[PDB]
This record gives C-alpha cells, structure tokens and sequence, in this order.
C-alpha cells in the first residue's frame, strides 16, 4: 500500500 | 500561519507530503510513498485554521489522499487529522484513518487506524 | 453510483452536508451545523475513489472541515473517512478524528473519534 | 462545537 | 442501571456477549462468535465505572478479547471502550481498537477500528 | 511470552503500568498517573495472546482501566490495544481509547484516541 | 477472523 | 486526568 514503506 | 504549513516535510516511514497552504484556509499538494520512483503521487486536498490562537497551541489541520492516480488504483482513502506545531524544528503530529471500500460484509474491518508524525525539510 | 455521492446529505446529529463530486476525485462542498443557522457553513474539500472497484464494494472517500468561517474559529478541523454504498438507500458510513489545537501539555488528548452514517433522507 | 447537536 | 450490565449481549454482527459486572468494578464474561458454535466461545475481562455519575450520564466501561481459545488462534486482541445506558432499551455503545501481531514492517497497518452497539434483543 | 510482559513498564508521559501476564492469557495489575505520589493508583485487567507466533511478530494484548478508586472517579475507563514486541529493548505499542460516561447529548464527543509507547525497567 | 460475521 | 501528565 503506497501508505505504507518500501517492500522487503 | 500559512508559511509554516508551507513547504516540504516526511514522515517516520520515508513517505514525502508537500503541501501549500493558502489564505483562506485551504491545503492542497502531493503526497509521495516510502521512496519508490516518481509515479507514486497522489493529490491530497485539506484545511487548516488559517487563524489560530497566542498562544504556544498548534494550529489544528487536516488533509485526505485517496489512492488512485494514473498508474495505480488502491480503492482506499486516508485522512490525517492533527495540529502543527511551530518553532526551528517544526512538526505536524496526526492520527490518521485509512479506509477501503469493501462489501457489506468486510465492512466492520474496513478502516485502519495509526499515527504519523511530519518533520519540514523544505519551504 | 459515481456522482450518486453529489447531493445533500444528512447525519443522525442533523449537520447537513452538500458536496459535488468532480469525476477526477475531488469532494468540494458546505457542512452546516446546528439549527441550520446562517453562518453555522464551513467550506470541505476532500478525495474519492473515482474508479471504484467493479464488485459490489462501497466506494472509499473522506474529507476535511476546519472549524473556522467569517464568524466563529472553535481551532479545530475534522477528518471523515469511510465509503458510500448507493442504491434505494444510499448511505455514507464514516468514523472521523476532530483534532482541536492545544499546547504541549494538552496534546495527548487533542483528538475525539466517532462514527456517522449520512442518508439523502 | 459546530460538529455537535444543537444546544436547544 | 449498576448491575444492569450483568446479561447476555448481543451486537448487530451476530456476536454474543455474557458477562457479569461485579460490585467493585470488574467485568468477566465469555464473547462468543459467528454460528453461535461451540468454541466460537473466548474470555473477555474489563472494568466499569461501579460509581457512575448521578446525572443521567451513561457509565463507561471497556473490556478486552485475545482471540486465542483451545481450537483457535487469530493472533490478536480486540478492545472496546464505550459506556453502558440503562433503561427501558438499554445499550452498550462502543468503538473498539482490533490489533493484531505482525512484524515491524506491517506495524503501521496492525490496528483496525471500529464501533459496535450491543442490546439484550 | 508470559515472563516477557511481567514487569514494570513507563511510556513517554511517565505513567507507570505494573503487569503480570498469568499462563492462561490473563493480564492483571496497576496503572499510575504520571509522577503524583501513592493514591494514584488503578486496577487493570487485560488479556494477551499466550502462544504468539516464530517469527519476529509482536504478541497482541489489551488492558483495561477504569479510573476509579478509593481517591477518585473520573467517570471513565481506558483500553489500550497493541503488540508487545520483546528483544534487549522490549517495547509494548498501543492505540487507545477513552471514553467518559456522558449524557445523551454530549455521546457524539465521549471518546478521546491517542497512542503510548511502553519501555520495560523492572521484571 | 471470529470477531466478524458468520461466513455463510 | 490521571492518564495526563504532572500538572503546571
């Protein structure tokens, strides 16, 4: 979700 | 005040909002996602106290993102709610709600809720 | 369906609320308060989903009032967020924070949360 | 607060 | 009224609760789940206001369920915060904060909310 | 685990929450006000999740407190929901919520949100 | 989850 | 209230 952080 | 609003900040997660405050009250600008390219902008519209009180009381504000842009569309909407807090290291503290559409039936789940915290990086 | 959502609407509280939605995404529109009033009006702005998903899911939006009009300023601004659902009887379900500006020491309990349920009726 | 009730 | 919490409960979900208000301010109780089931059931604990104001003011309370019993796990727990009204319909209106375990990175979308409104009908 | 949550904790407003966590889930204990000598102590009960998951996930938990005792009654009660989250710097996160008991007309504005971090000192 | 709605 | 910090 663009809310959220950069993925793993 | 306006200026103060003004400008650009970041939140704790690395998620870029810049944003113009205007007279009368309205907030409008860009809100970016944690790093990730260019095309992870999204128009967010809000409000502020454009007269607020002598105090050392922040100025409350408000501002909303739905998540749809030219690229991407996460059928979601999230509104931060909170003060800005003036001074050399100024900082707009919030708690915002993060909702989804959903069907009838996922509907008692379908807001998070969370706090952010802005720190202003340029005018 | 999509500009379902442009209207009057009402809560339980007996607020009014009359937005437009503009294809792009954009809530633009009056809240009014108590007793109808005159000046009881302040401006919102907000966003929607104006692509929403094609499965029987509501459509996500949420909006902005701050506090503040040509006559009063209670130096606070709320934040709905929630979705609409259209049909025989359309309705806007939302939670919201009302965050009012305090000091320092009054900060941690800067922020009320509620509920609403807005209908056409 | 003009969110609420009327005070009636 | 005081012990007028003391009952079965059930919420516009279907769910069901039972609990029992001692005198001192304490709440126990099992919530049990969809289907009605059989170990659909959890234990629930909170408090109340055993003093509650004497104006017709409501009396606040909140409990707490971790979703875990000898069948099941969610890895979670529910809270709900709200206050009890008595009378001829009595209510519980609450809001209640769903927040689950999850790895720092998921941390920010760990806690979902809510509001719930239970009567003995 | 159990032994992880027992203890003695603070958060950021200096408020004190004294837990035991029992093998059945149970959560019991005190909260104090921040600083403000002896009579400032309350009763809360909570639960957790007694078998969390392997992996670096946070145990979910939530506690009570109402705020009366044989000094006062403010005429409300706090849940707070979170994670407890263990390591040499165990942290418990929450969101909470208070609500005061309110006649019909105020019930729109009974319920206040916020969020505390809790740091363990003491076992 | 068992907080939600029967999943009938 | 008692979940507040110190007074003034």
């Amino acid at each position: 979700h663009p809310q959220g952080p950069p993925c793993k | 005040a306006e200026a103060g609003i003004t400008g650009t900040w970041y939140n704790q997660l690395g998620s870029t909002f810049i944003v113009t405050a205007g007279a009368d009250g309205a907030l409008t600008g860009t809100y970016e996602s944690a790093v990730g390219n260019a095309e992870s902008r999204y128009v967010l519209t809000g409000r502020y106290d454009s007269a607020p009180a002598t105090d050392g009381s922040g100025t409350a504000l408000g501002w909303t993102v739905a998540w749809k842009n030219n690229y991407r569309n996460a059928h979601s909407a999230t509104t931060w709610s909170g003060q800005y807090v003036g001074g050399a290291e100024a900082r707009i503290n919030t708690q915002w709600l993060l909702t989804s559409g959903t069907t009838e039936a996922n509907a008692w789940k379908s807001t998070l809720v969370g706090h952010d915290t802005f720190t202003k990086v340029k005018p």
